[PDB]
RNA sequence: ACCCCCGCCGUUAGUUGCCAGCGGUUCGGCCGGGCACUCUAACGGGACUGCCCGCGAAAGCGGGAGGAAGGAGGGGACGACGUCUGGUCAGCAUGGCCCUUACGGCCUGGGCGACACACGUGCUACAAUGCCCACUACAAAGCGAUGCCACCCGGCAACGGGGAGCUAAUCGCAAAAAGGUGGGCCCAGUUCGGAUUGGGGUCUGCAACCCGACCCCAUGAAGCCGGAAUCGCUAGUAAUCGCGGAUCAGC
RNA sequence: CUUUCU
């Protein structure tokens, strides 16, 4: 999980925003 | 090479980008608290003997 | 209507300096709203002890921005003098606001 | 523990049922501090022992227990030259922990997809005296006394 | 049914089972089916012919695919063999190519491990 | 017409208003049960009104901001616990034995260097 | 990687430019890797420094996108 | 022991706290108003084996009450004479020896990033006590005017346009995540896992081939819990979940 | 248990 940038959970411990996790 | 070099940091050079910090007494690269333009060890040693302001042992 | 940040380094140099000034804003004049003691900056900044490798093992400093607050409503000509330049600054700061 | 002989950390009773035993349980079952997962997991488990059987909860879950305690076990032990399993009478409260340590291995051993029902059948089975637990159990007390020569240690 | 190349995705909800295709990831998935307007969540198994026939069309149709690509990616590292540049070596010689470590790991890369001798 | 008692646990703070009567429970303007909804150990935060019985013969209001939701739970079980020996010099006898007035200081304690986590220490090899 | 320029090195393209404005040179060499191979200045020979030697690069049309270092590989049998 | 942080209470203090009380509320403590409470930060109090039972010659030991807290309450800071000819002459300082159109200097470029291999420390995993998507206040240390960027709009997005507030308990980074509520997946090398690789982009920077981070499409490798060996942790610990900082253009 | 050498 944690390992996969299209994930939400891939952002959050990358720090990113994307597409699958936006700002609200 | 620490003596042409500490003079070269202070030269503004061409691009801002190959600027950089340097302990001001120690005259030194790494671990350089901005915040004091003091090497983290010509620093633990102002530290010591009160010649930084405000600056304590912390202990919490 | 009138409002005095103040900072230092040091804690009894403003329980002290700034303590001194609600005397001398109620002696000679009217309304204080008390000293206010505001949140702390802490910096702490942490050190490899030696200057080569023991990378575990450090030393740990703090340096911490004590903040106070005053505010006097009632902005006489009997209070500023004292409040204007009576002065016992010593190693503190001084904001003035309204 | 060189010097004193450790306080038995002691229990919250339980939430629901009120009972100290119960929270030991649903502690076996947490992973990484996840205490609500793991109660409601014991306690959906309880409503499947209900849907399931006119029993109430608690007492299967209590005689389960009840079912896989070992009586004796077999500590390993040096003797100047050999390591021999030696056979010995077991502690009420190691009697307890290897119980519920064991109904949550059986447990998770299990084929069954969800956790709540992998507790529930293995405690029911365990009560009747046929889980993988008591078969993990049956195996220690059998191993000790199969051992009943150096029963001449104990130490 | 059948949708690209020769691919037969099966039994399992559509979204997924396009995945099944080279060429196809969870995304392209969710442009082709509201694209059709086809519900994702039903399964392949019983959906409508008139559906699978949108479907197939816009698919092999919107973008390259299934044998296509694979002969095209193929085609952009011949490509890098060219007069013969950087990534050209790296992929004639079977090592990584984006700027990574090789004195460690590596391994996704390479042939197992070929361990060897040596110290005295 | 007012009752007070202030819980702490744990980096939550609660503040306790008890009330006489009905029986429900404000928290953060808020029924309990949908504040603490879905989280088991909530029922704890009011063991202290079955104590001594007040079962359902006060009202609650209760502001409780700080650190944790377990936390949160026990710092109202002090407060409801805290508020009602204050109506009521005699209602130790029955909270006390329980401990429901006991502030509780296990926190958090620190990251220290050289650890990875305040004890986990890293790891030997020898080799 | 850019999209607003090809932030190719002037001392390179000038004298490319200016060489193709009748220019059919391969004693071209230079220091500039850094640069992107510009819109079809290709038939030319620039010979590029790995940091050692300058290698004869011939530039033909199908590495157009790419840097120049790209072709001059700094390390040895890898 | 004398010092700092954390547990309980008191005093002093009202641009942060509040229907706690009552009033108005476009129902956001927002508005007059109020420090009660919470907090913030300064100063005090509090614990002494002082009190009760038992043992003891005594120190002290077991137990009990009161108390937020007992018998070192919990975490720091704090390192005896000395040991290792330990470590660092590459932070600095410094005795001696050596280089002085070079063992000094400046630059561009490459290298410190090599890869048949071996080891240490780590991350992400190998799934259903789980993965994915949506909704939903748990709250808790720090940073921010060559800065933090709310809010609008364009872009699937990174990011780009604009643009308010904040020298910051006032404004921003800030979403905490785990959790909770619903919906999906149904045990599959999988909607597990996210390596590798093709392609298209964004940003910092003179410049991103050798060498950056990020976003998006495609591609989905090994991996089904690890041999002999072997590591940490005794409680708010381990385990797990996110959050901040320093250095720093960016990483 | 086990331990020759250094
Ligand atoms: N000021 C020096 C610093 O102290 C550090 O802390 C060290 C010690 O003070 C600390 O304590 C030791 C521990 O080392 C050792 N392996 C086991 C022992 N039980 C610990 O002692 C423990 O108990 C004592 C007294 O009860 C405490 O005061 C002590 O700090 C605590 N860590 O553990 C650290 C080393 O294991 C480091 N020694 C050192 O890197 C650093 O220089
Ligand atoms: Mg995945
Ligand atoms: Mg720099
Ligand atoms: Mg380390
Ligand atoms: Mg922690
Ligand atoms: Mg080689
Ligand atoms: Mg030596
Ligand atoms: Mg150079
Ligand atoms: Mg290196
Ligand atoms: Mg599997
Ligand atoms: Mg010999």
């Amino acid at each position: 999980g944690k390992g996969d940038r299209r994930t939400r959970r891939g952002k959050i411990w990358r720090g990113t925003y994307g597409k699958y996790r936006p700002r609200k | 090479a620490r003596k042409a070099l500490i003079e070269k940091a202070k030269r503004t050079p061409k691009f801002k980008v190959r600027a950089y910090t340097r302990c001001v007494r120690c005259g030194r690269a790494r671990s350089v608290y901005r915040f004091f333009g003091l090497c983290r060890i010509c620093l633990r040693e102002l530290a010591h003997k009160g010649q930084l302001p405000g600056v304590r042992k912390a202990s919490w | 209507k009138i409002r005095i940040k103040l900072r230092g380094f040091d804690h009894k140099t403003l329980d002290a300096s700034a303590q001194k000034i609600v005397e001398a804003a109620r002696r000679s004049g009217a309304q204080v709203s008390g000293p206010i003691p505001l949140p702390t900056r802490v910096r702490r900044f942490t050190v490899i002890r030696g200057p080569f490798k023991h990378k575990d093992s450090r030393e740990h400093f703090e340096l911490r921005t004590h903040n106070r607050l005053v505010d006097i409503i009632n902005p006489n000509r009997k209070t500023i003098e004292q409040l204007m330049t009576l002065d016992l600054p010593t190693g503190v700061e001084i904001e003035i606001k309204t | 523990a060189r010097r004193r002989r450790a306080e038995v950390r002691q229990l919250q009773p339980d939430l629901v049922y009120g009972d100290v035993l119960v929270t030991a349980f649903i502690n076996k079952i947490m992973r990484d501090g996840k205490k609500n997962l793991a109660a409601r997991i014991f306690y959906d488990a309880c409503k499947i022992i209900q849907e399931k059987t006119g029993q109430e909860p608690l007492k299967v879950f209590k005689q389960a227990v009840e079912n896989v305690k070992p009586r004796m076990e077999v500590r390993s032990r040096r003797v100047g030259g050999a390591n021999y399993q030696v056979p010995m009478e077991v502690s009420p409260r190691r009697q307890q922990s290897l119980a519920l340590r064991w109904l949550v291995q059986a447990a998770n051993q299990r084929p069954e997809r969800r956790a709540a029902v992998r507790i529930a059948h293995e405690l029911m089975d365990a009560a009747e005296g046929k889980g993988g637990a008591v078969k993990k159990k049956e195996d220690v007390e059998r191993m000790a006394e199969a051992n009943r020569a150096y029963a001449h240690y104990r130490w | 049914a059948r949708i690209a190349g020769v691919e037969i995705p099966r039994n399992k909800r559509v979204d997924v089972a396009l995945t099944y295709i080279y060429g196809i990831g969870k995304a392209r998935a969710k442009e082709a089916l509201e694209k059709t307007g086809i519900n994702p969540a039903t399964r392949v198994k019983d959906l409508t012919e008139a559906e699978v026939v949108r479907l197939r069309e816009y698919v092999e149709n919107t973008w390259k695919l299934e044998g296509e690509l694979r002969a095209e990616v193929a085609a952009n590292i011949k490509r890098l063999m060219d007069i013969g540049c950087y990534r050209g070596l790296r992929h004639r010689r079977g090592l990584p190519v984006r700027g990574q470590r090789t004195r460690t790991n590596a391994r996704t890369r390479k042939g197992p491990r070929k361990t060897v001798a040596g110290k005295k | 017409e007012q009752y007070y008692g202030t819980g702490r646990r744990k980096e939550a703070v609660a503040r306790v208003f008890l009330r006489p009567g009905n029986g429900k429970v404000t928290v953060n303007g808020q029924d309990f049960n949908e504040y603490f909804q879905g989280l088991v150990r909530a029922v704890a935060a009011l063991e202290p009104l079955r104590a001594v019985d007040a079962l359902g013969r006060f009202d609650a209001y209760i502001t409780v901001r700080g650190g944790g939701k377990s936390g949160q739970i026990d710092a109202i079980k002090l407060g409801i616990a805290r508020a009602l020996v204050q109506y009521n010099p005699d209602y130790r006898a029955k909270l006390k034995p329980l401990g429901f007035l006991t502030r509780d200081a296990r926190v958090v304690e620190r990251k220290k260097y050289g650890k990875h986590k305040a004890r986990r220490a890293p790891q030997y090899s020898k080799r | 990687s850019l999209k607003k320029g090809v932030f190719v090195d002037d001392h390179l393209l000038e004298k490319v430019l200016e060489l193709n404005a009748k220019g059919e040179k391969r004693l071209i060499k230079t220091w500039s890797r850094r640069s992107t191979i510009v819109p079809e200045m290709v038939g030319h020979t620039i010979a590029v420094y790995n940091g050692k030697q300058h290698v004869p690069v011939y530039i033909t049309e199908n590495m157009v996108g790419h840097k120049l270092g790209e072709f001059a590989p700094t390390r040895t049998y890898r």
